[PDB]
């Protein structure tokens, strides 16, 4: 939503409480501009982990790969994992 | 895990990413994906979004466990290990 | 800045300006629990096309190279670019 | 306005691509980019700080802004829709 900075000071805990609960981020508006932003604390902390993954050097090539290996059912079996690993 | 427990699923990609890792890592990244992540995959990482919407990501220790909630197989689907820096 | 709602509400209009002016986020708690961040709508902005360019295949060793480039005063003529693509 | 510098890189990139994106993004580098750098891009986080983007058609601009010299240093021309 888009909503001005007086209505959104009349009602912040009820903005608050929706922003929590639904993930929609409030363009709090001063003259007719957008100015800040209410968003959800884990709205927030995904997009910036997405930077962090992406930032990662294979990232986006290995999920490519490990995508295409559920779309083959290529799956290592567990028990050969958790031996090899895990002492 | 109950009722409809879950389980791991590990693609070829992550088992190579965990070969590749010091056998340190490697060992504290699979006690963690079996243990802490089974049971709370929803909980213990975040949804990644743009291109990677559809997937989770949990940090720990010099490991980032790229992972899919996949509830119609009830299966965590590991994707990609990758080392944190 | 944490910070509790009914402060927030208070000087919306300030924190408002502040998290605009530097690009500081306010964390509000509601009863003793977090649950909103007031970002700055350019400071999320700079995050969201942050996203957009490390997804980009490439753009990250190109960006690297392109550093290169200025650091070595390796510039093309602007006539030349001009030329090969306007008329 | 701002002066321009075309790294060899950001030159490649152009080289690269669809002409009708390259034409649309040269006009647009030289025409408004120059005149307002800081408005028309977004500052650029981790990594990348220091650095701007701008979007437009299917072109990306990433450049750094040399007040200090009133200048425009192009660094990379990206595809827009391009992903993994
Ligand atoms: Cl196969």
């Amino acid at each position: 939503a888009v909503v001005p900075l007086g209505e959104v000071r009349n009602r912040l805990s009820e903005y608050v409480a929706e922003v929590e609960l639904t993930h929609e981020r409030i363009t709090i508006t001063r003259h007719g501009h957008p100015a800040a932003v209410l968003i959800s604390a884990d709205d927030l902390a995904s997009i910036e982990e997405t930077l962090e993954v992406l930032r990662t050097p294979g990232a986006s090539e290995a999920i490519r790969e490990g995508l295409a290996d559920v779309a083959a059912g290529r799956f290592v079996s567990n028990d050969e994992i958790r031996n090899r690993y895990t002492a | 895990s109950d009722d409809h427990p879950y389980h791991v699923a590990i693609t070829a990609t992550a088992a190579r990413d965990l070969q590749r890792l010091p056998e340190k890592i490697a060992a504290a990244c699979v006690e963690f994906v079996f243990g802490p992540l089974l049971n709370n995959p929803h909980r213990l990482g975040k949804p990644l979004r743009n291109d990677l919407e559809g997937l989770h990501s949990a940090r720990r220790g010099d490991y980032r466990v790229v992972y899919a909630i996949d509830d119609g197989h009830h299966r965590v689907e590991i994707i990609h290990i990758a080392r944190r820096s």
